[PDB]
């Protein structure tokens, strides 16, 4: 799957995908902490 | 080598988390941020350094 | 050994910038 | 049946350059303001 | 709004609580289902 | 600025930087980053669970046939040989996302605001019509090279999977290239409709890399051309001049190529091969007759002038021409090509004799193969139709790629009409609403 | 004097013509004139219509005995496929409408015509000095008249299964529809019927809170409506009153205060709706189909226990059943 | 009047961190120790069946219907 | 006396209000949703169907009802002191007392929420035209779920309260009575996409055809809740549509109860369309087809094909969708395409 040396790091790889929609959630976290200009 | 290889892989993914929560406070705060542009450097320039001994040394191992 | 640590880390990553500049006042 | 498609490619192609030549005849300022 | 010469518990008291103890009641039921093996 | 001093609600903020050129630069950088992020971050996802000899196609991978194509990672019959090409793409990617980001975070907070002050060549407006004639010049360069650097790929650096080649598919090198304007120009002029088709067309790798060679050195003189050249009075009457209408003419270009996208990978098999991919929309009902026909054979029946409940053949039917094809519903599919098929196929239409005693192990298993394997599937991934039950699972690639590239492209479409009707209408000058004092119908013949 | 072209092109600009002809209309009249020719002829004097290519005709002419209710415009044939078949691409006139020739005939310049209509509303706006985006609420029905007769005869690879022009010929695309993809149990079917429903449903309280609330300027012997002269300075209800109804109704943060929300509100949500439906049918032509549930209830003997999923199912296998006449043996299909 | 009043005092954080988790252990202990299957009578997945009626229990009068399925239930189906 | 002051207290303002018409409401409504949401939940109907349709038995949202009572049961209510389950809760959930329990209380809770809206009417001071509409709904709900089952033989044929049982319903409908070719459901659907026509158009109009009074490019901040002046211009909005369609409202006052006019009726003569059904009178055939595709065996229309289909559903249906009738039907028998 991946060479054995990074297969540690399995579980790390798992959740890399779903770190974009983050960045769309965290916009909207910043507008509602500064109070919606 | 290989325990050397999962150290410095180790302390990358650390050193990269330690760098994507501290340069964004540390251009964007008003109170200090013109004391950590040598920070940011050193640390930017420890990064790669980190990422391009990390890499060749793969071949080395696997 | 836990490597569920970093999945824990990484969800508070992004509002720790945010919460700390929050605290330091200035350019939120 | 074969002069027949040539009369609908001939009309077919005057209608499309009707437009064409339309669009390309000044037509940003046909707008009651700022012409 | 809600009365001024104020009843002890008011009407908007138990409005809200024939919908808090039956869903938190639920919730907690709904979620044990999920455990039993089938 | 960035409160409502502004004249943007924070629903439409990003708008906030039609005027401000260096937060705009960190902005895009910026998102850049995400796009290379994700190319990285999921084919690394995807080859976590990759099993190396199991056929790509039914275990989901998407980014990982891209690669295949390409010719690395590789052996004859689309089978994986070693996984290497694949980690490293992902991961320089990935790594070199960091770097884009970087960029992002730095010119949105600490870089000018404004550019025109800091350089002036990095200064730029949306109402001086040079500069962007310039920069477009530039892109339209930048974009030469990249399409030259498949070229190299396929002549240089050990080819292209080609799939029509002898017995199954095997990467080849392309030795020579078309250059004849007839050929590449003609495909341009072939009708949409089915039986034909345009660019969608396309059966072998050299018109393909020689395409590559034309469009390349189109837009490189293009490029050029646009730096040595001012637009003239037609072009400059023939538009609108403002940040937005620029973002319209792109939308509408957008969406016009996610409609052509989306019936690419329905239907070719050239350019997303068979190995990679599954097959294609009739290539599984073509292959479902041709393993049926070859059962029925070995038992000694006639089925070469056979005749249905209904007549008009029971294996095989007539074309309209007159050529030999499928029957029953296998009677709209005969624009099919597939590789693994043509050496069957007769002067018109199959050849019942070459059927007989021509057959080659691969094409009979890929036929079979095939059968069990249509695209059909559901939104919870469990294979068939609603009548079949969920015991076995399939989704074709060309199913998903469809679908998400169908819709994008729609919305895409409704989005030039959007940004097409803001430009027009702040061009003019009633985008806030309708004057109050004067209005044009009070001042317009009633009609009767 | 001036020359020709500037007459012409102000002649077809001219917003003071009793119907507007753009130049997205004058590439629409002709292309919808035909349309409808071609619709009024073949609903009543086609000949029969060999759609499943092994000489079974249909008729849905009039004159060949059918009413209303049944008639309709027979779809081309499974021979013909996705080709291009016009009139001098066929040996005869009588076998072009042998092949179903009609129903492309009319559908590519009603779609066509149909967009040049979406041009015309945009440029209408543009010469009266008002706002656009009438033109992008007009998208929803067309992407949905798109993707019956133009994306899921792609997709199947026939004009066959298009949508016959007709009402129980509609019923027939339905009931097909329904027995090979199960629509009922797409997500995104479900929002249509939401944003329709919701739709009809915020028409008709909009209607009554806004002609309830109604000023007096009449009588009891003459009409309401007199009250609105037209084009006045002063809208003809009391927003406040509508609110104030509301607001002990649900409650008062349930209740619009802002008419410009309400609008845009108003004309948001079927069109959302409209386009998520479209968007479904456009994508289970590729056969990303419903959600199929089979058995989701076994017990330890490890014998099924029926829901209502497993009703449906059983009734799509019976109209799936009949809709094979191709042959007793299919066994992974579509197409 | 608005949440921002309920939401902080600490006399709601007295009653509810105490009755809240009362009520959701309840809820809990409702389904898992088997009881919810006997107060409506809903069979377990080892008893929609028996090893002497291999078919649907179906009632087919109303005024023993009650006794129809009592019957069903007596005989460990 | 005591009799204003319970009038006072009633119909005094607080944040929801409650009056004489909350008495009726407020019960009637909060019960038939509980025993709705017990129902999708612990309660089986495998006493009467023989499905699964609750979380306690591993049904998912898509597939759970309240299901209706057994078909022995006729008509009845189902009362839980009554002589069908003789003051017992557990036989009283199994033979589907929830059903008739949540369809009576509903039913009475829609009657409060009609009188409702009367009394804040009366009391706002404003016309009652939200109330008058508010009688499709009604009408429906009494068409479809009691006079429907009321024709019939029993409560079993009346659709369940949940997603998958409507689902169920509609192809039932479609294969028993051939629904759509019935002028009256022609009608109603008409209406209803009629109403969601109009909802589209008329908020595209009133937003495009805004003044300028603001600052911004959004216009939604530019109003003030009074109505001395006007908010959109209605004569460019006439203008706009007399010349692209050919006819415009130059009527406010008629605009609006056009609106209201539309889905309402089509409701209503929809609502007329299903009590046409439960004598079992259906539009299901024209006997000049019959007598035609009889003496001539090549003759083909779409209808002849919605027919057969119609003998599919019903066909392949009939055995778990009336298991009462304890229906069995040889695999020769059964309806097949390819046996044309
Ligand atoms: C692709 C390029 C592109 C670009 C660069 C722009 C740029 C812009 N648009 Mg445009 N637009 C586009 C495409 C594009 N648009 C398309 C395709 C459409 C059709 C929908 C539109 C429709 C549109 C409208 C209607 C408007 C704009 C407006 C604007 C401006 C402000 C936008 C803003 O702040 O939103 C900030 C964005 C949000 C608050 C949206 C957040 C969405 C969330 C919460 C959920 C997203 C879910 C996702 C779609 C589904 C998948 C999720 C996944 C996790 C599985 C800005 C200049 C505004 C303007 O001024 O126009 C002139 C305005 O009114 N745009
Ligand atoms: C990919 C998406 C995207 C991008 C690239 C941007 C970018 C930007 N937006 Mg937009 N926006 C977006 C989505 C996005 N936005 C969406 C979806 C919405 C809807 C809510 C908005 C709503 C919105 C509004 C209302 C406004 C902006 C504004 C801006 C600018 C803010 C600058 C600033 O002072 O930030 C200050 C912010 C911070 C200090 C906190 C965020 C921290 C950042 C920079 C990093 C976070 C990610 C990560 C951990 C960094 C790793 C670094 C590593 C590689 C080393 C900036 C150029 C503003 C504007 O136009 O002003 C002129 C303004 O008022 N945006
Ligand atoms: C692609 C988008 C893009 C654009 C348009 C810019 C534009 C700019 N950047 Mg940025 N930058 C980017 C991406 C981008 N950057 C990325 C990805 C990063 C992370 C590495 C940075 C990080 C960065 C920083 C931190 C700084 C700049 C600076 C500059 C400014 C330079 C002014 C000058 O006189 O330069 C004169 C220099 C040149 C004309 C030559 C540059 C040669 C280099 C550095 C790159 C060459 C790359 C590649 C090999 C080119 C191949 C071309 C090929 C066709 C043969 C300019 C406005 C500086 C500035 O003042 O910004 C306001 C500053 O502080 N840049
Ligand atoms: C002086 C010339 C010049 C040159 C050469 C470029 C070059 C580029 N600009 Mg550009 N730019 C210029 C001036 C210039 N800029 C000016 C005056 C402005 C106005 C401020 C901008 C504003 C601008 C913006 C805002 C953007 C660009 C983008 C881009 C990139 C396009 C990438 C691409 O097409 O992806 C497809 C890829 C290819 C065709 C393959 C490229 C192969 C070659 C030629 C380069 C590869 C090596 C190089 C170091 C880059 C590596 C990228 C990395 C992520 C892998 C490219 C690096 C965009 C971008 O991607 O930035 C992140 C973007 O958003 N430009
Ligand atoms: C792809 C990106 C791109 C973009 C955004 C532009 C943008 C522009 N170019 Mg340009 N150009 C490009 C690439 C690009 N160019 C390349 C790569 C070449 C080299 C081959 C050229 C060669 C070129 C020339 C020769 C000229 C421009 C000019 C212009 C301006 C045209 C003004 C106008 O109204 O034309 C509108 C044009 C038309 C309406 C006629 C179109 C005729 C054709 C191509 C199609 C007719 C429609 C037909 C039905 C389509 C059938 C397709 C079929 C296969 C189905 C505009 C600023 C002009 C200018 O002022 O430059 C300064 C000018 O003289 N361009
Ligand atoms: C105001 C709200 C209200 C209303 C209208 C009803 C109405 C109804 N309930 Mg319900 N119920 C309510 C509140 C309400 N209930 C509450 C709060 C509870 C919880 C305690 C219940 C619990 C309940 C259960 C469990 C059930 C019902 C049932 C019923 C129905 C059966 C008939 C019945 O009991 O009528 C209600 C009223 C009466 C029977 C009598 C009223 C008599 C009055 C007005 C005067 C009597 C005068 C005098 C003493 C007569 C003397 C005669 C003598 C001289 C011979 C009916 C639709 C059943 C049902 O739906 O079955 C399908 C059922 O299962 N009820
Ligand atoms: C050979 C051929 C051609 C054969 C014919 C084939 C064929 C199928 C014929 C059709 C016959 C057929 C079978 C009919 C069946 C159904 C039928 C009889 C239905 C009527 C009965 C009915 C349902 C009654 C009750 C419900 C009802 C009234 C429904 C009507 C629905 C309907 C279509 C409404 C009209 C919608 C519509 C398009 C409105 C536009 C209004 C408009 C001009 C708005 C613009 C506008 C908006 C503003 O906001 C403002 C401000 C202004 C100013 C303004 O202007
Ligand atoms: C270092 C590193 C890395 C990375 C990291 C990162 C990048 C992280 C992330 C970060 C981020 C990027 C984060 C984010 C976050 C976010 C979230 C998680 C979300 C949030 C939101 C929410 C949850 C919501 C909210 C709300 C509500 C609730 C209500 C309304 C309002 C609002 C919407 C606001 C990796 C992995 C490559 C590996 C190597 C190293
Ligand atoms: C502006 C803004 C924004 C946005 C932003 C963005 C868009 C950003 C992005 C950025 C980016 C885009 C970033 C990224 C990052 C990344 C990184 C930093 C990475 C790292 C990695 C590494 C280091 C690696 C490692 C490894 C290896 C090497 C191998 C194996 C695996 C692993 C993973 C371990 C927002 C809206 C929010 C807010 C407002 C403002
Ligand atoms: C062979 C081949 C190839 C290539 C090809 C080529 C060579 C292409 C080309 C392309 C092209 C060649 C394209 C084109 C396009 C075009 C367009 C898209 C259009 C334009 C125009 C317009 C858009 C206009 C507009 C207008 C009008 C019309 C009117 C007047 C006004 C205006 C301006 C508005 C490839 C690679 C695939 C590979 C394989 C094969
Ligand atoms: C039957 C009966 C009765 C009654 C009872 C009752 C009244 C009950 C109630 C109950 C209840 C009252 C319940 C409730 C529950 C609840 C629930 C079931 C909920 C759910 C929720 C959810 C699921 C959520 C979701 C969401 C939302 C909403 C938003 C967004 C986010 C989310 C998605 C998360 C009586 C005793 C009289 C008699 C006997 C019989
Ligand atoms: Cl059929
Ligand atoms: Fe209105
Ligand atoms: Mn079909």
């Amino acid at each position: 799957k991946l060479p054995e040396a990074y297969a540690i790091f399995d579980p790390l790889v798992d959740v890399l995908p779903v770190i974009p929609v983050l960045f769309l959630a965290l916009a909207f976290v910043w507008q509602a902490a500064v109070g919606f200009r | 080598m290989t325990i050397l290889f999962q150290l410095a892989l180790a302390a990358l993914v650390i050193l990269s988390f330690v760098m994507v929560i501290g340069v964004p406070v540390a251009y964007a705060s008003p109170q200090d941020w013109d004391r950590s542009k040598q920070l940011i450097f050193l640390g930017s320039g420890l990064w790669i350094a980190l990422v391009l001994v990390v890499g060749v040394l793969n071949f080395f191992v696997v | 050994i836990a490597q569920l640590t970093m999945i824990a880390m990484i969800g508070i990553a992004g509002p720790m910038i945010i919460f700390l500049l929050a605290v330091r006042r200035g350019n939120l | 049946m074969e002069t027949l498609k040539i009369t609908v490619y001939i009309v077919v192609t005057f209608f499309v350059l009707l437009f064409v030549f339309g669009f390309l005849s000044g037509d940003p300022a046909r707008n009651p303001k700022r012409k | 709004q809600e009365p001024v010469s104020y009843p002890i518990f008011t009407v908007r008291w138990v409005a809200v609580h024939t919908l808090a103890v039956p869903t938190i009641f639920f919730l907690g039921a709904i979620a044990a289902m999920q455990f039993i093996q089938r | 600025r960035d409160q409502e001093s502004s004249g943007f609600a924070w629903w439409a903020g990003n708008a906030r930087l039609i005027n401000l050129s260096g937060k705009l630069l960190g902005a895009h950088v910026a998102h850049a980053g995400l796009i290379v992020f994700w190319a990285g971050a999921m084919t690394l996802f995807e080859l976590a669970h990759f099993i190396p000899e199991k056929p790509m196609y039914e275990q989901g991978l998407i980014l990982i046939p891209h690669i295949a194509t390409l010719g690395w990672g590789v052996g004859p019959g689309g089978e994986v040989v070693d996984t290497f090409p694949f980690f490293v793409v992902g991961v320089v990617h990935l790594i070199s996302s960091a770097v884009l980001g970087f960029g992002g975070v730095y010119h949105a907070i600490r870089g000018p605001e404004t550019l025109e002050e800091y350089s002036s060549f990095f200064g730029y407006d949306w109402k001086d019509k040079n500069k962007m004639t310039t920069i477009l010049g530039f892109h339209l360069i930048v974009l030469g090279i990249g399409a030259l650097l498949l070229v190299a790929k396929a002549m240089f650096f050990g080819g292209l999977y080609d799939t029509w080649a002898p017995g199954g598919g095997d990467v080849r090198v392309i030795t020579n290239p078309t250059l004849d304007p007839r050929v590449i120009f003609g495909y341009l002029l072939k009708s949409p409709f089915g039986g034909e088709g345009w660019i969608v067309s396309v059966n072998n790798l050299e018109d393909v890399v020689g395409g590559h060679i034309w469009i390349g050195l189109i837009c490189i003189a293009g490029g050029i051309w646009h730096i040595l050249t001012t637009p003239f009075g037609w072009a400059r009457r023939a538009f609108i001049w403002s940040g937005e209408a620029y973002l319209s003419y792109s939308l509408g270009a957008l969406s016009m190529m996610g409609f052509i996208a989306t019936c690419f990978v329905w239907f070719n098999n050239t350019v997303y091969p068979s190995e990679f991919y599954g097959p294609t929309g009739p290539e599984a009902s073509q292959a479902q007759a041709m393993t049926f026909l070859i059962r029925d054979q070995k038992l000694g029946a006639n089925v070469g002038s056979a005749q249905g409940p209904t007549g008009l053949g029971k294996y095989l039917m007539r074309s309209p021409t007159g050529e030999i094809i499928f029957g029953g519903e296998t009677m709209r599919f005969w624009d099919f090509r597939g590789p693994w098929l043509e050496p069957l196929r007769g002067p018109n239409g199959l050849d019942l004799n070459k059927i007989k005693n021509d057959i080659q192990p691969w094409q009979e298993r890929r036929a079979a193969e095939y059968m069990t394997h249509a695209p059909l599937g559901s939104l919870n991934s469990v294979g068939g139709v609603a009548t079949e039950i969920n015991s076995v699972n399939f989704v074709s690639p060309r199913s998903w790629l469809a679908t998400s590239h169908f819709v994008l492209a729609f919305f895409f479409l409704v989005g030039h009409l959007w940004h097409a009707g803001r430009a027009r209408a702040a061009a003019a000058g009633f985008e806030k609403g309708i004057d109050r004092e004067s209005e044009p119908v009070l001042s317009m013949p009633s009609l009767d | 004097s001036a020359n020709l072209w500037e007459r012409f092109c102000n002649w077809v600009t001219s917003t003071d013509n009793r119907l507007y002809v753009g130049w997205f209309g004058v590439i629409m009249i002709p292309t919808l004139l035909a349309a409808t020719i071609c619709f009024v002829i073949a609903f009543i004097a086609a000949p029969p219509v060999d759609i499943d290519g092994i000489r079974e005709p249909v008729s849905g002419s009039l004159l060949y005995g059918n009413n209303i209710i049944t008639g309709a415009v027979v779809p081309s044939s499974n021979a013909i496929g996705l080709h291009f078949y016009p009139i001098w691409e066929a040996a005869s006139l009588d076998e072009w409408l042998y092949n179903g020739g009609p129903y492309q005939l009319i559908i590519f310049h009603f779609l066509l015509g149909a967009s040049c209509y979406m041009g015309r509303q945009w440029e209408l706006s543009y010469r009266l000095g008002m706002r656009p985006w009438i033109c992008v609420a007009y998208s929803a029905p067309l992407a949905s008249a798109f993707a019956v007769f133009l994306i899921y005869p792609i997709g199947q690879g026939s004009f066959s299964d298009g949508m016959p022009l007709g009402i129980s010929g509609t019923f027939n695309f339905m009931i097909v529809f329904q027995a090979e993809h199960n629509i009922l149990m797409h997500p995104f079917h479900q929002l249509g019927v939401a944003g329709v429903f919701g739709g009809a449903l915020f028409c008709a309280m909009h209607g009554s809170l806004v002609t309830s609330s109604l000023i007096r300027e009449t009588t009891e012997t003459e009409s309401a409506n007199y009250g609105y002269k037209f084009g006045q300075e002063e809208e003809t209800y009391n927003i406040v009153a509508a609110h104030g109804y509301f607001g002990r109704l649900i409650f008062q943060y349930a209740s619009f205060n802002n008419s410009r929300s309400l609008h845009f509100f108003l004309a948001a949500w079927p069109v959302v709706g409209v386009w998520f439906t479209a968007l479904g049918i456009s994508t289970m032509a590729f056969n990303l189909n419903g959600f199929n549930f089979n058995h989701s209830v076994i017990d330890a003997k490890g014998n099924v226990i029926n829901t209502w999923a497993d009703i449906i199912n059983r009734a799509n296998l019976g109209m799936e059943v009949m809709h094979e006449r191709n042959a007793h043996n299919f066994p992974l299909d579509l197409a | 009047r608005p949440f921002s009043d309920i939401i902080t005092s600490v006399r709601y954080w007295v009653i509810h961190s105490i009755t809240i988790p009362a009520l959701f252990i309840a809820g809990w202990l409702f389904v898992s120790t088997g009881l919810a299957y006997d107060v409506f009578g809903t069979p377990r997945p080892d008893s929609y069946y028996a090893q002497e009626q291999r078919s649907i229990p179906l009632v087919t009068d109303r005024f023993e219907a009650k006794q129809q399925v009592e019957t069903f239930l007596e005989q460990l189906k | 006396g005591w009799f204003d002051i319970l009038d006072d207290w009633l119909k005094r303002d607080r944040f929801v209000f409650v009056g004489w018409s909350g008495i009726l409401l407020f019960p009637c409504a909060y019960l038939a949703l509980g025993g709705w949401l017990t129902g999708t939940t612990f309660v089986t109907s495998w006493y009467t169907h023989g499905l699964a349709s609750s979380y306690l038995e591993g049904c998912n949202f898509l597939t759970v009802a309240v299901s209706t009572p057994a078909n022995s049961m006729g008509h009845s209510l189902l009362l839980l002191w009554g002589p069908e389950a003789q003051g017992d809760f557990t036989r009283w959930c199994q033979l589907g007392g929830l059903w008739t329990f949540i369809a009576l209380h509903g039913a009475f809770g829609l009657i409060g929420f009609m009188l409702r809206q009367f009394e804040i009417a009366r009391l706002v001071g404003v016309r009652p035209y939200n109330a008058i509409a508010f009688s499709a709904p009604i009408a429906v709900f009494v068409s479809v779920f009691l006079i429907y089952p009321l024709g019939q033989s029993s409560w079993f044929f009346a659709p369940s309260f949940g997603v998958a049982a409507i689902f169920r319903f509609l192809l039932f409908f479609q294969g028993f009575h051939n629904w759509t070719l019935n002028p009256f459901h022609m009608m109603g659907v008409a209406g209803v996409l009629g109403g969601a026509l109009l909802c589209a158009i008329h908020g595209a109009t009133v937003e495009n055809t805004l003044f300028q009074d603001g600052e911004g490019a959004s216009t939604f901040r530019a109003f003030n809740p009074t109505q001395a002046e006007e908010t959109y211009s209605m004569v460019t909005a006439n203008r706009f549509w007399s010349q692209i369609f050919g006819i415009a409202f130059s009527n406010k006052r008629w605009l609006h109860f056009f609106m209201l006019f539309v889905p309402v009726t089509g409701l209503w003569m929809s609502a007329i369309g299903v009590v046409g059904l439960a004598l079992n009178l259906r539009s299901y055939d024209f006997i000049s087809q019959e007598i035609r595709a009889a003496e001539d065996p090549e003759f083909e229309t779409f209808y002849t094909k919605n027919l057969l289909l119609n003998e599919g559903i019903r066909a392949w249906m009939a055995p778990q969708d009336q298991p009462h009738e304890n229906f069995v039907f040889p695999e020769e028998v059964l309806p097949r395409g390819n046996a044309l």
